């Protein structure tokens, strides 16, 4: 309900709490995904498809972390809390 | 946490910890963690006296 | 006097460390050694002890 917005503050802070118990928990549990999402990309040429790779579709060559975020506001991973 | 952890050992003092960060941003490699700071090194084989 | 008997009891050592047999000495690099433009001594004193 207001105006989109421009830059690295899409997708918006609040939206994510929504999701992830604390902000805290939530950098980890996007930096573990882009850390994924490089090792998929550095595999790209031949090996395993165990991590899978980008869910939403990305765009024109868009950093790791970026896809992450906006797929976690996507509601699309699932993780376990500490241990 | 992370950002400190990096600003004090990884961008300072740790010497393989530079050639290896280096070396995986020259290439398309994820940044290996930090090691040991050369200062807690140091600190030891100096206390150990 | 019980206080520190107690301690060196728990410790698991024994007193015996208060006794020396042979100091160590930190490497080299940590007492530099320097010369000067007549090759003079003038690095920490360290060498000199």
């Amino acid at each position: 309900g207001y105006d989109t917005p421009l830059g690295i503050t899409n997708p918006p802070i609040d939206e994510l709490l929504d999701r992830v118990s604390s902000k805290y928990a939530l950098v980890i549990y996007a930096a573990k995904r882009a850390r994924q999402i490089n090792d998929y990309y550095n595999q790209l040429g031949e090996g395993i498809l165990e991590y899978v790779g980008p869910l939403v579709e990305p765009g024109l060559q868009e950093k790791p972390l970026s896809i992450a975020l906006r797929e976690i506001h996507a509601d699309l991973l699932e993780h376990t809390e500490g241990e | 946490a992370y950002t400190l952890q990096e600003l004090l050992t990884i961008k300072s003092d740790d010497t393989v910890g530079r050639v290896k960060v280096y070396e995986a941003i020259v290439k398309g490699e994820n940044i290996p963690e930090p090691g040991i700071p050369e200062s807690f090194k140091v600190l030891l084989k100096e206390l150990q006296s | 006097r019980l206080k520190v008997v107690a301690a060196f009891q728990q410790s698991g050592n024994s007193p015996m460390g208060m006794v020396l047999d042979a100091v160590p000495v930190i490497p080299p690099e940590l007492r530099p050694m320097v010369q000067l433009d007549g090759g003079r001594f003038a690095t920490s004193d360290l060498n000199d002890l």
